[PDB]
């Protein structure tokens, strides 16, 4: 056959234009309700070769035909099996409304949109040299339908450029420091940030000058920089020596010790000058650590099998390292054991999580003082968004390091699931230590990112945020940012503190009163059955601006009980804003999918890093963010993107786009169909449905390949809703594609009728034309055959499929109109081109003799009109009377409202 | 590097036009087509008035048939003259038997005698209309081999078990011969033997004649060619003996070719009524008067309850008398304006701002 076969080479070329656009899994959401259309026209098929059948029968035993003498069909057979024959031939003739290229021209279409996305010049982030590569193809319809955007803090709000800024050491604050965060804290206070900025940024050049000055006048050192020196604390400069006593120096010096010998920082040397080192590491805050403590004055450079060597104002020594445990995600943590001189003892150093630190602190050996307030400058650090780092000590005799050594290596040297005894061996380790102090280190967002996120809550995605630093500095970045605005209020889901008192009992008791309260206060949504239902079914749209805040524990407690997950679902149904702190990544894919699989929404899962792969993974749409070396969050990745900063645009237009073009093809694929095949039973309800073809049989086979499959092709990958520039300016377009008011069954059973009726018009007007005396032919030569009347039927639907096709698109370009002027020319010319050849033995004259009988364009241009005519009159008494949205913005930007702008614009461009 | 390469086209920055159906352009589309379509339908109407044509049924001329000079009931003829509307005239018709044919289904000849009160210009078309005659049945019109049409002189072998398109329950006969015409299209031939002239009776030294030369497409005399066969393996189709009743011989052969009448009958018709050419005249007017016409009946009709009679027309540029072309363009012009109509009243009474943004969905 011939229309099965070249379809084999499609879609064989389909994947491998994929595979040379790679080389330099799991479905859409539009694709289910794409086979349930499937389903239900082939009950359409069904019923209509049932129906023929059933006629075709019925006159077998009725009055005496003119089909018993000139045809010899004297069988004693007529509804035992010729019924059944009558059905199978028709169904052999229907089978046009089987729809095969469908599945492959929708691949083409996805195809298509995706590489239109990698070849984006808005995204490629020229810095790094990375285009917007998709990852999977199939998903591309997807973005246009998110509304939950689950963002993370680790890599994608902030860039990994880590800058230490203040340190606690012993009660002392040393650091001051101005940033763009402060700024915006002040802003948010009220009080002025020009010139008090300004007079504090001269105060900390010159506070960061004499420090420098005092470091120069204090020692020398052979890795020093003046450029590296982003600490301004003169503060411990002066302590350093003697200026402030002993109690305070050594505890300084202690600290210092610390921070330059807890690493996993490789050093290598510096490609110009030998002298000058170039350490790098996987973690930022580590190299961040070791660099201000060796331009401080505590130099670490070179790795010796056993210690490290380091310079201490001048001395070069070398440490002896006993082991190292490093850093999880799920520790929080990372330690190192070495021995200390006078049977010399065992110093163990750790450095970890705020709270992590302080459940796994001693209570015993302690100021009782010291901890409030190294508790009260780690909050005063992250309220301005400073990311602590909390540092124990402890001190062992050698026969319990001995013994934890024997444990050491005889589990966390072993086989089948290693880990599990290492954790217990290092927990083991670490059940009293003494907290010594902590450190504060900040990053400053991406460029453009408030303005991204901005564009993103305007268009009604209700972002989450799984970070996982701590609650303040989640706040505070929150606040900087537009993810938490003005004149919102903030329900603090925390399980401890003050809001324990209240309803002191065990932490499930302690959120549920709690979360059940602020759900009763807040709305009135007590219940845990049916307003899940209601839930469901009004397809979300946020309403009463508030932000729900949640913890580690309060996630893990939450999520755990069957009540508890329903109540906290409801909750975190709010507007904008649900920051989840101290998370673990189990935590993130635990809610990720919670609010994936009830509720069935659109779940974008942007991320960075190989701990966060969890919530790609388990997500629908996971972007890739390609930032540091843990470039494992792109391979397993939907999608990749060189900053936080594309999403605007992967999602706001791409998207959008996407999801209009495939939710305006199907339904005009199912009326192309239709219309023709209603057509053939049309013809059908003469000859008493027999099962004679109107067309020719080389229609069959080139109706949905060449003559209109080729103008849904380019309407569904080559149409802009509205230009980019405006599809930023007026992001609220974007909400149609979340509330589902764009592909839904009413739209495709309606154009479904649209079909059946225009294959109405379509088959008689030239049966009308005809049915009178027969001779239209001008010259009275006669057509009167059923293949010239097929091709009168296949003119009108022709030319009427894709006018229909035109007048749906959103964007006339010089692209779809001129294929369109060339699919009616592939018609025409075709039809001359087979028809004057042998081997078109009983049709031999179908442009000769159809094409210049004036009856046929008088026929064709009123077939054009009848069947254009209630569609078009529809669309303007709605597009006038009940216009949408999109009605409107487009009349707003013909205006000439948004004529400033450019072409290529972005407002999330510094 | 991997930056993509800029282009209007991989951009999506085509050169495009975003057109609205606002109002300032949506009336004169409307107004353009009403009246455009109004005009010609005016004028197809105008046009298509003037043509006449003559319709007479000739089923009943044996059975219902008297030896004199009687006159066609009401129920038959149809006479369509642009400038007699209040024309009866109803015509005579006798019946002359023929008791040398055995074949007492349907046999003689018919004499119809009609008046055409005005004259046809320089094209006359003759047709013969049948009705409840099904010629599109599956089995009916797939079943006629295409290398006999063509002129090869295919055996059996490739006759009978061709492709789709054979001449399956006609290929041979009980004698080990095939069928040259084979097939159910052929076989059912319309028998009628038409005249070749229009006999007057007011003034018999001018006849008017037929020619059936050229009453079918030229073209087809590029794909019926003459057969090949040496008149000893063929017989005539069943249906056929009675015109053939010693068979085929040297020189009975049917050069198919030129056998226009043959060649109209192997396109079968669409529908179930059909009108295919059979008398054509190019040369001289017929003048207004009385005329006859001799009609051979020995294609039997009212065994099926079928009809069957003739047609003559001049004819038009759209083919024969036909209203539906210019009552659709009627249609289609009074639907637009009384859309145009409709829409300038709603929007002078649900008038609105063009540019409304205070009437988007999230601004209220
Ligand atoms: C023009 O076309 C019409 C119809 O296409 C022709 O009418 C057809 O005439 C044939 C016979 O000439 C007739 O065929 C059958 O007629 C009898 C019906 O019962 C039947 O007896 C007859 O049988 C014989 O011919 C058979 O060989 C065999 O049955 O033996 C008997 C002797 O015992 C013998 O007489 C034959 O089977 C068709 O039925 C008839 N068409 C219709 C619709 O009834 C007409 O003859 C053609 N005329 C010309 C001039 O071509
Ligand atoms: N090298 C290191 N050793 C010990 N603790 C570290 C560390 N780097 C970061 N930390 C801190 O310890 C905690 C351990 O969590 P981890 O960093 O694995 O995931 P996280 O989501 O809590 C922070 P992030 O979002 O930056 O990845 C973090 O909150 C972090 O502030
Ligand atoms: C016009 O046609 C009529 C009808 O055939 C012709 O009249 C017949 O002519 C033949 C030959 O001349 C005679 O044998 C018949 O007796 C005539 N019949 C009648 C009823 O008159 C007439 O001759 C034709 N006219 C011309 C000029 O050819
Ligand atoms: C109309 O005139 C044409 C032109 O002569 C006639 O066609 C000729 O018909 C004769 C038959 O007597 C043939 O021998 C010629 O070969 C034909 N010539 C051409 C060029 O076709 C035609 O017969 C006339 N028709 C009528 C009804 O009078
Ligand atoms: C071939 O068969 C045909 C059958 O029509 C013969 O034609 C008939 O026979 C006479 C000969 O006496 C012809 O002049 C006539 O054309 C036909 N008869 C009648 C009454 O019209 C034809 O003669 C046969 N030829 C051969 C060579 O046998
Ligand atoms: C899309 C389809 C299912 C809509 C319904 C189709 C109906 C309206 C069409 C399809 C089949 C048609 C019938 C086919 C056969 C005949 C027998 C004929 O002697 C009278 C008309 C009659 C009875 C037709 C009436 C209209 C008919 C029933
Ligand atoms: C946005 C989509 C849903 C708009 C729908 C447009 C189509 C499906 C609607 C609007 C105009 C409607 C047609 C208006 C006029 C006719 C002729 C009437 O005698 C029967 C109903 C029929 C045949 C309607 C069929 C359905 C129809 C074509
Ligand atoms: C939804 C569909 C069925 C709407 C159909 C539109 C209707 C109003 C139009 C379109 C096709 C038209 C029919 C086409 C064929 C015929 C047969 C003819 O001898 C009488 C007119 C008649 C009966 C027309 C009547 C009006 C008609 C039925
Ligand atoms: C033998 C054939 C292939 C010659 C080419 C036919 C085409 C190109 C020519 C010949 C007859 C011409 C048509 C004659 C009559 C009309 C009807 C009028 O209302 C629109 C123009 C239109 C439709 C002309 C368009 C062009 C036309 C269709
Ligand atoms: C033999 C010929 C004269 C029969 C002609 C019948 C014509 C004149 C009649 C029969 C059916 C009628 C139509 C029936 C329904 C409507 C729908 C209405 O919204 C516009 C008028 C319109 C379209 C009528 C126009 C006139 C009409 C088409
Ligand atoms: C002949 O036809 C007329 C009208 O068509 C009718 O009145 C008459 O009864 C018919 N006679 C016969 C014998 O059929
Ligand atoms: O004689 C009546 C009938 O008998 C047989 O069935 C066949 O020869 C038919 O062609 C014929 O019409
Ligand atoms: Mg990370």
């Amino acid at each position: 056959g011939f229309a099965s076969v070249p379809l084999i080479v499609i879609v064989i070329i389909t994947a491998i234009k994929d595979g040379i656009e790679d080389s330099r899994t799991k479905k859409s959401r539009i694709s289910r309700e794409l086979n349930f259309s499937v389903i239900l026209n082939f009950v359409l098929l069904f019923i209509l070769c049932f129906t023929a059948g059933i006629v075709n029968g019925v006159y077998y035993k009725q009055k005496p035909r003119s089909r018993d003498y000139f045809e010899f069909g004297t069988i004693g057979g007529s509804a035992s099996t010729n019924g059944f024959v009558s059905f199978w031939v028709a169904v052999i003739l229907y089978q046009s409304l089987v729809p095969i290229s469908l599945y492959i021209s929708v691949e083409i279409i996805k195809t298509a949109q995706a590489i239109f996305i990698y070849t984006d010049v808005l995204l490629y982030n020229a810095k790094l040299d990375y285009p917007c590569t998709p990852k999977s193809w199939n998903i591309s319809d997807d973005l246009g339908q998110i509304e939950y955007i689950f963002s993370d803090k680790t890599g994608t709000l902030t860039q990994n450029v880590m800058e230490f800024k203040k340190c606690t050491i012993n009660g002392v604050s040393y650091g001051r420091a101005y940033t763009e965060a402060l700024a915006g804290l002040r802003k948010r206070q009220g009080v002025d940030v020009e010139s008090e900025g300004r007079r504090e940024k001269e105060e900390i050049a010159k506070d960061r000058e004499t420090m420098i000055d005092e470091l120069r006048s204090m020692s020398d050192n052979t890795q020093f920089c003046p450029e590296d020196l982003t600490f301004v604390s003169k503060e411990i400069v002066e302590d350093l020596k003697g200026s402030s006593g002993d109690h305070q120096q050594k505890c300084c010096e202690h600290f210092l010790l610390a921070l330059a010998l807890c690493h996993s920082v490789l050093v290598e040397p510096n490609k110009d000058d030998p002298k000058k080192l170039d350490i790098k590491a996987q973690s930022p805050d580590e190299s961040a650590l070791v660099s201000t403590a060796r331009q401080l004055g505590y130099s670490f450079v070179g790795s010796s099998k056993s210690g490290l060597i380091v310079e201490i104002q001048g001395v070069q020594k070398e440490f002896q390292v006993l082991n190292v445990l490093e850093f999880n995600s799920s520790r929080k943590r990372m330690s190192c054991i070495i021995k200390i001189p006078g049977e010399p003892k065992a110093l163990l150093i750790c450095k970890g999580a705020d709270s992590v630190i302080y459940s796994r602190l001693d209570r015993t050996q302690n100021d009782a003082t010291l901890l409030e307030k190294t508790a009260l400058h780690l909050e005063e650090y992250a309220t301005e968004g400073l990311r602590t780092l909390c540092l124990a000590q402890r001190e062992l005799t050698w026969s319990e390091y001995e013994r934890w050594v024997k444990t050491y290596d005889v589990a966390a040297a072993s086989v089948t699931n290693r880990e599990e005894e290492l954790d217990k061996v290092t927990d083991v380790i670490e059940r009293e230590l003494i907290l010594l102090g902590g450190t504060a280190i900040e990053d400053r967002l991406q460029d453009g990112v408030p303005d991204s996120i901005a564009l993103l809550a305007e268009a009604g995605i209700k972002l989450w945020v799984l970070t996982g630093d701590k609650v303040e500095t989640a706040i505070n970045i929150g606040f900087s940012c537009n993810v938490l605005n003005n004149d919102m209020e903030l329900l603090v889901v925390k399980a401890s503190g003050e809001d324990v008192e209240e309803f002191g009992s065990d932490p499930i008791q302690v959120v549920n009163n709690l979360v059940t309260k602020y759900l009763r206060e807040k709305f009135g949504m007590s219940g845990s059955e049916e307003e899940l239902k209601e839930a469901k079914r009004e397809h979300g749209l946020p309403q009463g601006n508030f932000a729900v805040i949640i913890d580690g524990d309060a996630l893990k407690v939450a999520l755990n009980g069957e009540e508890m997950r329903r109540k906290f679902l409801l909750l975190c149904k709010n507007c904008k804003a649900v920051l989840c702190c101290r998370v673990s990544p189990a935590q993130k894919a635990a809610v990720v999918k919670l609010v994936k699989k009830t509720l069935d929404v659109m779940t974008l899962a942007i991320g960075d890093g190989s701990n966060d792969v969890a919530m790609i993974q388990s997500a629908d749409v996971g972007v890739g963010i390609a930032g540091e070396e843990g470039r494992q969050a792109v391979m397993c990745s939907d999608y990749a993107i060189g900053q936080f900063r594309y999403v605007t645009r992967l999602v706001l237009v791409h998207g959008k786009w996407c999801y209009k073009r495939l939710a305006e093809m199907i339904p005009q694929f199912f009326y192309k169909n239709v219309i023709f095949t209603l057509s053939l039973f049309w013809y059908g309800i003469y000859n008493n449905f027999d099962g004679s073809y109107l067309f020719e049989y080389t229609y069959l086979t080139f109706y949905n390949l060449a003559f209109t499959s080729v103008p849904v092709i380019l309407l569904a990958v080559l149409d802009q809703d509205v230009s980019d520039t405006v599809s930023m300016l007026v992001p609220q377009l974007y909400r149609v594609g979340i509330l589902r008011k764009e592909w839904n069954q009413t739209k495709f059973l309606w154009y479904m009728l649209d079909g059946v009726y225009q294959s109405v018009i379509c088959f008689f007007f030239p049966y009308l034309a005809y049915h009178k005396n027969m001779v239209v032919t001008e010259n009275g030569l006669g057509l009167d055959h059923r293949y010239f009347v097929g091709v009168f039927v296949t003119a009108i639907a022709v030319t009427s499929c894709n006018f229909y096709v035109f007048m749906e698109q959103y964007r006339w370009d010089w692209f779809c109109g001129l294929f369109i002027c060339l699919s009616l020319a592939v018609f025409y010319g075709w039809t001359g081109i087979w028809t004057s050849s042998s081997s078109s033995n009983e049709f031999y004259k179908g442009a000769a003799r159809v094409f210049a009988q004036p009856a046929y364009w008088a026929v064709l241009f009123v077939g054009v009109l009848f069947c254009l005519l209630p569609r078009f009159t529809i669309d303007c008494i709605r597009k006038i009377f009940y216009p949408k949205d999109i009605e409107i913005v487009r009349e707003m930007w013909l205006r000439g409202d948004f004529d400033l702008y450019p072409q290529g614009y972005d407002p999330t461009d510094p | 590097n991997r930056r993509p390469k800029e282009d209007a086209f991989t951009q999506q920055r085509l050169a495009a036009i975003n057109p609205v159906l606002t109002p300032r352009t949506v009336l004169p589309l409307y107004l353009l087509i009403a009246v455009v379509f109004v005009i010609v339908g005016g004028c197809i109407l105008a046009q298509n008035s003037k043509v006449d044509e003559v319709t007479i049924y000739y089923q009943d001329c044996m059975t219902n048939a008297t030896s004199s000079w009687s006159d066609i009931p009401s129920e038959h003829w149809q006479f369509v003259f642009h400038k007699y509307k209040t024309y009866n005239t109803a015509p005579q018709w006798r019946f002359v038997d023929d008791e040398s044919d055995d074949f007492t289904k349907q046999r003689g000849t018919c004499q119809i005698r009609f008046t055409t009160p005005s004259d046809m210009k320089n094209n006359v078309y003759l047709n013969y209309v049948l009705e409840k005659f099904a010629a599109n049945h599956r089995r009916y019109v797939l079943s006629f081999s295409e290398d006999q049409i063509r002129g090869e002189d295919a055996s059996y072998e490739t006759v009978h078990d061709a492709t789709g398109i054979n001449c399956k329950p006609l290929s041979k006969n009980a004698d080990g011969k095939i069928y040259y015409p084979c097939g159910l299209i052929a076989n059912s031939m319309f028998n009628d033997t038409f005249p070749l002239q229009l006999t007057n009776v007011g003034d018999t030294s001018n006849n008017y004649s037929l020619t059936n030369k050229g009453i079918n497409w030229e073209s087809d005399k590029k794909r019926y060619k003459k057969t090949k066969y040496n008149y000893t393996q063929i017989a005539p189709p069943p249906y056929w003996e009675k015109m053939y009743p010693d068979g085929y011989n040297e020189t009975n052969i049917p050069d198919i070719q030129d056998w226009e009448e043959f060649q109209n009958w192997m396109r079968p018709g669409a529908f179930d009524k059909i009108t295919k050419l059979i008398r054509i005249n190019k040369n001289d007017t017929l003048p207004a008067g009385e005329y006859q016409l001799d009609i051979g009946l020995h294609w039997p009709v009212l065994e099926f309850n079928g009809k069957k009679g003739i047609y003559l027309t001049h004819g038009s540029h759209l083919g024969g008398r036909n209203p539906f072309l210019g009552i659709v363009y009627l249609i289609g012009g009074c639907i637009c304006a009384a859309m145009a109509l409709i829409l300038l009243t709603f929007w002078l009474f649900g008038g609105r701002k063009i540019a409304d943004a205070s009437s988007l969905s999230w601004n209220m």
